[PDB]
């Protein structure tokens, strides 16, 4: 699951 | 909101840097990256079909256009046609923006975007182009098709969504939320995974709707091969309305993909890959999700691989309902030096979970060293490139055996003082200094203890449980648990719209919470004159983000367009509620004279006020997640997630300033891998819209017009849904 920049 | 829907010509562009990491790989590892990169690349196109109705046609038109003439070649024609450069450049921007987003809607914020230029001019540029003097039939058969929806600003086409509001290709055109819900329950009844499926509603002479639940597989419904899905393809009946489970969604693409993956097999460093891959083959072939689950376990059973990889329909963010996943894939090499500084964090990870606001019985049963790495990315297919990720996305596995944590190293090196808006001349100093270093912290925690913590309470088939009932108690209430996840039920399947945003919010909050711990900073080498700063810049960044999030909130639909941004806003509101002058939003004025705002976070009050707000918050979130209480979860969230003009903030009035100071994210160009036969080499481009166009026109040298043709066809087939 994503943690974005 | 003029520029909400366009991409500025001056947009920043950066090239993902992986060379060395790709070099160190011996030929075997190399190819074992190669074929996965090509498979991912092949499957990533389906995102066009999962984004917009007109997307595939656009991709085809663009690819052909630039195949005939590169940016520099097509330039001369464009300009010669009467286009000022500032126009053509904007077109190039639009093409690059369709490539990076695998569609005409932003991966971040789910909002439409169009080329900035008079239409009548682009008609020229495309028609008069070389490509149209070769296959004049196609260019007109496309330009006439996807032409308008390329530039169309009509209100209902601006955002993504079910019903009359927006546009989503996960569902047919007539589907409202009600349908997503019904079909949802229907899916969990037969326990079907919603990840790889799309819902198409149809209607006969009388108003009775019939539902087609389609699965993405190479092999459409035909005499079966005797698999799971085999017995599952048939007609059903649900509450006065018909259901049909079918497959063959985006078939040929997955043909290509399974190919490249099997070519990946023989080069596997150990049985794990060589098999799990095959499992993926099964999954993308039969359309059987379980097949993907198995390879998903194997993938953790594999550790410390030189080459890291993954792919499937995974992240559920872009489904208006929040169940169906968007296809992606990635291949990246594991960096060593920066990984140890994570593996550390894994070693001492055990303890921390027990520092969380909820008792050890409200947390997962054992523990693990699932993995934490630092990856230099080679190929990431799909709409976006996350900084870090925690997968597979199946919770059950997260608790039973494990999961994985992924910090991509070389994406960072890409994203890094007047654009520091809504800060103060101090602050931004500390921001520039500690933002990069703190980033690693917040990501490590977000991934590891963000989703690493927590436990689900499920009712197994029989009236028994996955835990001991009489000994478990809710700290908020004091009673014994009256709610849980029953058979077939899952995070997305219940919380739906909120599940993503909610979960993310939890993760980030635990991020700050544990970011307050001396140990973690000692792991990242922060203490003394250091341990301050980083923490501060972290929290400060969180509140600021909470402010910027307004941009991604649609007031007219009372709808949030993102999970992360929304979550950030929520955290911000919680902090604001803690009060005590700890946080402030001031309707200031920028030096330019226009409106503006300054976020004020008192750092001295961090531990005395903010922390409490946090652990209370986390406590509640978790508690409602374990018992899977949707009522309380929403009531507690959508209340916090509400946007109004009430003072002394007036978020409705602030949002405008946030939009004026708004930013448009940059583009990340990606390198390719060419097969020399017995050898393979890397293809890099410049950082610019042009370079990215060049990266895409060279992405499929063999089958490119073939793939284009496909997308065209797969689109024309379903054209009747929109």
């Amino acid at each position: 699951v994503v943690y974005p920049w | 909101a003029d520029t909400q829907y366009i991409l500025p010509n001056d947009i920043g562009v950066s090239s993902l840097d992986c060379r060395e990491a790709f070099r160190l790989l011996s030929p075997t590892e190399r190819l074992y990256a190669y074929h996965l990169s090509r498979a991912a690349w092949y499957g990533g196109l389906a995102v066009l079909l999962q984004t917009s109705p007109e997307a595939p046609y656009i991709y085809a038109l663009l690819s052909r256009l630039f195949r005939a003439q590169d940016p520099d070649q097509l330039r001369q024609h464009a300009l010669a046609e009467g286009l000022t450069e500032e126009e053509y450049q904007a077109f190039l921007v639009y093409a690059a923006g369709v490539y990076s987003n695998m569609g005409n809607y932003k991966s971040f914020g789910d909002t439409k975007f169009v080329p900035n230029l008079p239409k009548e001019k682009l008609e020229r540029v495309i028609l008069g182009s070389e490509a149209a003097q070769q296959h004049p039939e196609e260019v007109r058969g496309l330009w006439q098709t996807c032409g308008e929806l390329m530039f169309s600003l009509e209100p209902r086409l601006r955002h993504l969504g079910l019903g009359k509001e927006g546009i989503t290709t996960y569902f047919s055109g007539n589907c409202t939320m009600e349908d997503a819900k019904l079909a949802q329950d229907f899916l969990d009844s037969q326990n079907l995974s919603a990840y790889n499926t799309r819902l198409f509603k149809e209607v006969d002479g009388e108003g009775k709707p019939y539902y087609e639940v389609r699965l993405a597989s190479v092999l459409g419904s035909e005499p079966s091969l005797d698999s799971e899905v085999t017995s599952k393809l048939k007609s059903y009946e649900f509450r006065g309305s018909p259901f049909q489970v079918t497959r063959g969604d985006y078939a040929p693409i997955l043909q290509k993909v399974v190919e490249q993956l099997e070519k990946a097999k023989a080069y596997a460093a150990n049985s794990h890959q060589g098999q799990m891959l095959a499992q993926y083959i099964e999954s993308f072939t039969q359309g059987s999700i379980e097949a993907h689950k198995r390879g998903s376990r194997f993938w953790i059973q594999d550790k410390g691989p030189i080459v890291e990889s993954y792919i499937g329909f995974i992240e559920s963010y872009r489904d208006p309902f929040g169940s169906r996943g968007e296809f992606e894939g990635f291949v990246a090499v594991v960096n060593k030096a920066m990984s140890a500084k994570f593996e550390r964090l894994v070693a001492s990870a055990e303890q921390l979970l027990k520092e969380l606001p909820w008792p050890p019985t409200f947390e997962k049963d054992k523990f693990l060293t699932p993995d934490f790495t630092s990856l230099d990315v080679l190929t990431f297919a799909g709409s976006g490139i996350p900084a870090g990720i925690n997968i597979p996305n199946y919770d059950d596995l997260r608790q039973t055996e494990g999961f994985k944590n992924v910090s991509l190293g070389n994406v960072l090196a890409v994203a890094y003082r007047e654009k520091l808006t809504f800060l103060e001349e101090d602050d931004k100093d500390l921001y520039i200094l500690w933002k990069g270093p703190s980033f690693d912290v917040q990501v490590g925690l977000h991934a590891l203890l963000g989703h690493g913590s927590g436990k689900l309470f499920v009712q197994d088939e029989k009236g028994a449980f996955n835990f001991d009932q009489e000994t478990v108690i809710n700290p908020e209430t004091g009673e014994q648990i009256q709610s849980w996840y029953r058979s077939g039920e899952t995070w997305d399947s219940k919380f739906s719209t909120i599940a993503s945003s909610y979960e993310e919010c939890r993760a980030e909050s635990v991020g700050l919470y544990l970011c307050l711990h001396p140990q973690v900073l000692e792991i990242f080498g922060f203490e003394g004159a250091d341990a301050e700063d980083v923490i501060y810049v972290n929290w400060l960044n969180m509140v600021r983000a909470g402010l910027l999030a307004l941009e991604f909130y649609t007031p007219e639909a009372f709808n949030w367009r993102q999970a992360h941004m929304q979550a950030r806003f929520v955290i911000l509101r919680v902090l604001l509620e803690a009060g005590e002058g700890l946080v402030t939003i001031t309707p200031t004025t920028g030096s330019d004279g226009r409106p503006d705002a300054r976020v004020r976070l008192d750092r001295s009050k961090i531990r005395s006020v903010g922390k409490p707000a946090l652990e209370r918050f986390l406590r509640r979130l978790q508690v409602l997640k374990s018992t899977g209480d949707v009522a309380g979860g929403r009531a507690l969230y959508e209340g916090y997630a509400t946007v109004t003009d009430a003072p002394p903030e007036c978020f409705l009035t602030l949002r405008d300033t946030v939009l004026l100071r708004k930013e448009s994210r940059k583009l990340i160009v990606q390198p390719n891998t060419r097969l020399e036969g017995s050898d393979v080499q890397l293809l890099e481009y410049e950082a610019s819209a042009a370079g990215l166009i060049r990266s895409f026109s060279e992405r499929f040298p063999e089958d490119g017009p073939e793939l284009e043709e496909i997308l065209t066809q797969l689109a024309t087939a379903d054209a009747r849904f929109w």
